[PDB]
């Protein structure tokens, strides 16, 4: 009696996904000082 | 620095790489105390002493 | 030929400063060019943070 | 080169969520009420009112 909806292991692999994705191509960064 | 003057600070290469996967990999150590019917709860207490459980 | 000394060289260093620092530029986005190339993360001093691969933006 | 290593990582995601409708339950087939029952019981876990499921 160990249940879960498919929407959330459906859901969780689509999201995770999309933010390794986006973080994982990024090479370089500029930060500007404050005013 | 020389060229590029832009008032700011840059990072290139295996610096910002490596830096990156650090500053992702602190979030999920604070949170995997928390995860499974064996889990445990968390304070939070702010400047003006609020209290907050909750996992 | 035999004379016509050119006595200042303030026109020969500002030119050659133009050449490196326009080089400069340049050599930063060149990275960010090709089907394989890679972005680029912008902090404002505001906080705003963006991520992209447009030369124009970056 | 990582644009190859995010092609495969879509890939992955893209045949995981097709294989997932393999391991289905369907909830009429199951009881309608011990179902229902069953997973708010689970996803009532690892909180302040864990034995205090049934109630």
């Amino acid at each position: 009696g160990v249940f879960e909806p498919t929407i959330v292991k459906v859901k969780s692999l689509k999201f995770a996904t999309e933010a390794a994705i986006t973080i994982l191509r990024i090479d370089d960064l500029i930060k500007l000082h404050p005013e | 620095e020389g060229p590029l003057s832009v008032f700011g600070d840059r990072s290139t290469g295996e610096t910002i790489r490596s830096q990156n996967v650090m500053a992702a990999a602190s979030i999920a150590n604070i949170v995997k105390s928390s995860l499974g019917p064996v889990g445990l709860d968390k304070m939070l207490v702010d400047d003006i002493g609020d209290v907050t459980i909750t996992n | 030929g035999k004379g016509a000394y050119q006595d200042r060289d303030k026109p020969a260093q500002i030119r050659f400063s133009n050449i490196s620092a326009a080089k400069a530029v340049a050599d930063a986005i060149r990275t960010s060019l090709g089907p394989k190339g890679m972005d680029k993360m912008i902090q404002d001093g505001k906080g705003d943070v963006t991520i992209t691969n447009d030369g124009a933006t970056i | 080169h990582p644009t190859s290593v995010i092609s495969g990582y879509r890939l992955a995601c893209k045949e995981a969520v097709r294989y997932i409708n393999e391991n289905l339950i369907v909830n009429t087939d199951e009881l309608g009420r011990d179902c229902l029952i069953n997973a708010a019981k689970t996803s009532m876990s690892s909180k302040i009112i864990g034995i205090n499921g049934d109630f």
